[PDB]
């Protein structure tokens, strides 16, 4: 695709998980890899006042987010994608697939799900 | 100095690119600073308010003719001092022109409005529309208009592929270009 | 215009930097107005009848 | 001063974009602003009231003629100074022409239309026009008729359509421009 | 959508509610937003006279709202749009998702529902 | 005042804009303003009651001819003063045309049109065609129309891009338009 | 006059415009009589009532022609007087046309006509036609044939959504016009 | 769509209902617009000897009536359309739902499902 | 039109900016109109045939 519509500026991040000694568990999202991708709705998106979606299914995917492909990298099922605008609020998307674009190993295809967008989310660390 | 007279956050709201960044606040103002490298290279203008000027001028023209490198403001008399010539002359020109009639020959007068200066609004909107076709144009996608109708001669695709032409600002910049 | 014989810039060149103007040549020919070839043979003829 | 014969409000009702946030108060100043004057440039009209003007003036022609500056005004003499003259002269100017007949000769007279209730509607369609055109069209994509996006196989069309004046704004001032003759 | 398109007036309001001390509740509709929108049929109409569509899943969009983009408001699941003609009755509109046109952030696409068009319908405040 | 000649609810009416509105009634008020200014000027026809005119002639035409600027009302005289005259001349014109046969030279009378129910059908016709186009063209599209055949040779789009010809206008009010 | 050459009802019957209030008796009324004076007015039949005339004439030619603005109603004697006369002329003219044969010369004609009917099938046939084109074609959307769109690249097709031209009447009068 | 295509003329009546006093109800159908029409078909019919459709679900449209908008008129859920043909018996449709074409108010399209042809209806009242 | 001799500009050019006019210029011969040959021929024959 035109390089000049790769337009999104996201940072992809790996979901890091354990138990607080309290009891309960815990998630960090660690910043893997950062650049320019493109994303494109493929799906209606309900909001929820607080931001969050209310997709039922949480498995059809809502947007797909294309980027340099990477041979070195495994995006794998715990992959997730922070993308911060300038003016409205930051977003996170949880990746459910990957395609390389016609095998040609020029771009991927990560076809994720949006899962809250509202100005009180955890950044990467 | 520049993003004075162009504030960063106008180039945004105006090329779309808010809440949607594309090329990083950095290459913006690069493209911005070669953006007034075209224009007023193209117009022959500079920046600066309300100057006054002084400059040796000729007369081809057997006639007596003289063409000044600038407008002076209505009402204002230009003097010609130097060369042959008992003491300096008052001439009155006429509205919006530089069509003149009558050791080195010299004249001095004012240019420019009387008024505040920025920088004509109007050549602006090119340099915002040059900017705008600089950020969804980096280089590689073939887009290409027709200036002649005819061919190319061979199969080659036409040509104008320039910018600042296929943008929208040759033809905004140039009310502010004289035809001579 | 102001190329006429005695002007500012009368017999130079024409400059037009772009939008390019379209000028013809008009004839006007007006080299048979009063039609010699049908008049001179009416003037011989209301000559010839008064015997000249 | 462009704030009282074009309010902003009447712009954000004709663009439609009165809820835009991603056009503020400023730029949309500049946009009518820059289309006040690139459009008034080109028609050779102030806006502003009967404005007088005061120029030299060079005969041309044998039989003698003079061709002002500015259209003067309808039924007002403009009058002749200077230049030879041993008392002004008054001249009476034909409504819309500018070309009269009879140490540089100058003269006076005073242009622009009587009231302050300014620009007529045909010179403010072309500027709403201007700026709609400006506003959700930057020049970066070359387009088409209805505002397709073409291909060609060979050069596009768009040698104009990009940011020019394709909206009815330009032809509509010119209704008012005056062909010479 | 080209300019013109967009041909319809609407109020875009948020609803609040609370409880009739007698018993029942009550929801408060006010306007937030109101500007130019173009609208468009996706679903036929059962109307059931005095106005009320007949629709049964109710979850179905019935008509697609586009409008301008704006990045702070935060379109709800409890949004309503009330749009009023010249010569026909008003129409209540409920929002059931948004669509981010392409990602670019120009327009909003609001898949919303026909509750009822009647001459007896509610205004926003 | 225009609401007599034609009132909105025509325009709402025949735009099919009654329902949905499409746009508010000021600006309504104001395309309405711009179409009865546009049609008023291009036909030569005013629709005031008068404007009393004064003007000054140069006579040309060696048989003794004289252009008007106006065109007369109908039967009123025309009166020619000045220029050398012992008395005011008194000629009568011929209906719809600013030509008369014979220290400067003058001449007043007045522009016609004095009622309302005059304009026939046709300016008020072809004004509803123009108001309706301008109801949906913003200026967003392009929508430019072709004249005559060779594609210009700089390889433009083409030419008139022009509301109130591209509409129905022209056409429609023409067939009062005088071919001479 | 008019509402006895043509009843709303035909209209709304050709047009199938009855049912939509959106086209209401006075603007179709105003459609009504838009179509009727530019068929009066391409084919030259005066539907105008009477409209007396005083103008001034001037001879033209040495055989002496006399022209006209407005035709006479063939019968009624255009009277000359001034212009050096001291006894008014009058003349006849010729059914159809406006040219006559012989301190300025005047003329004072009537024109015109008085009686309600002869108007022939053929030209109402081209006013519902340019009628029932305005009521559903106004100035917007040029569109092409067959009432489609396009998107030629170059231009456009140009003079699409003009009246009397696109449909019908211009050709539906030609009939009754001549050399 | 041509207004020379809309080339069936039709009544729409509205539907009056009361029980007859011997205990079984009637039905009377009042026309209440008159116009021109255009009809298509998007299903297939069964006759049955006497004329009646044979149609199963009942509420699968089979035509599709096209007619002027008027902003006025609510199509309820009791309308019915009847046809009146030259040489052809006359048809009884049932209305089933409406769609304001496009939304531009100029055109409405009937979603409609044929009852019974035969010559021995009952006209309207 | 005043470009004629002795016209308010006459002799000076025609600048139309914007909406190209078009001028075609007529011939109108109109010099053969008594057909000079087959009428010399008619009196040539009328001449000699009273033996002139």
């Amino acid at each position: 695709m035109r390089t000049a519509d790769r337009k999104h500026r996201v940072i992809v991040c790996s979901q890091q998980s354990d138990v607080d000694d309290e009891g309960r568990l815990l998630i960090t999202r660690a910043g893997v890899i950062q650049g320019w991708a493109a994303i494109a709705p493929v799906k209606a998106i309900r909001f929820s006042q607080d931001g969050v979606s209310m997709q039922k299914d949480t498995m059809q995917p809502t947007h797909d987010i294309t980027m340099n492909y990477n041979p070195d990298v495994n995006v794998s099922v715990s992959a997730w994608v922070y993308e911060h605008r300038l003016k409205s609020p930051p977003r996170w998307f949880k990746v459910l697939s990957v395609v390389n674009v016609d095998e040609c190993s020029r771009y991927m295809k990560i076809r994720c799900r949006l899962v809250e967008t509202s100005d009180d989310v955890t950044p990467p660390v | 100095n520049l993003d004075t007279l162009l504030p960063l956050q106008t180039i945004r709201e105006h090329a779309k690119c808010d809440d949607n960044p594309r090329v990083t606040d950095d290459l913006l103002k690069l493209y911005r600073e070669a953006a007034f490298e075209a224009a007023e290279l193209y117009t022959g203008l500079s920046f600066t308010p309300e100057k006054t000027i002084v400059e040796p001028i000729r007369l081809k023209g057997r006639r007596g003719k003289i063409i000044l490198s600038a407008t002076p403001i209505a009402g204002r008399p230009v003097v010609f001092y130097g060369g042959g010539l008992g003491s300096p002359l008052e001439l009155i020109p006429r509205p919006g022109s530089n069509v003149l009639f009558f050791s080195q020959l010299m004249a001095t007068y004012v240019t420019g409005r009387r008024c505040e200066n920025s920088v004509p609004a109007g050549i602006i909107i090119g340099i915002l529309k040059l900017i705008a076709w600089n950020i969804n144009n980096p280089g590689d996608e073939v887009m290409s208009v027709r200036n002649t109708l005819n061919a190319n001669a061979q199969g080659l695709i036409g040509g104008t592929n320039n910018g600042a032409v296929i943008s929208g600002a040759q033809d905004e910049w140039f009310r502010y270009r004289r035809v001579l | 215009e102001e190329t006429k014989p005695g002007g500012d810039n009368g017999g130079e060149i024409i400059f037009i930097a772009g939008t390019d103007v379209k000028v013809q040549e008009m004839k006007n020919d007006l080299s048979d107005i009063h039609s010699k070839v049908p008049l001179d043979d009416q003037a011989r003829t209301i000559a010839g009848n008064f015997g000249i």
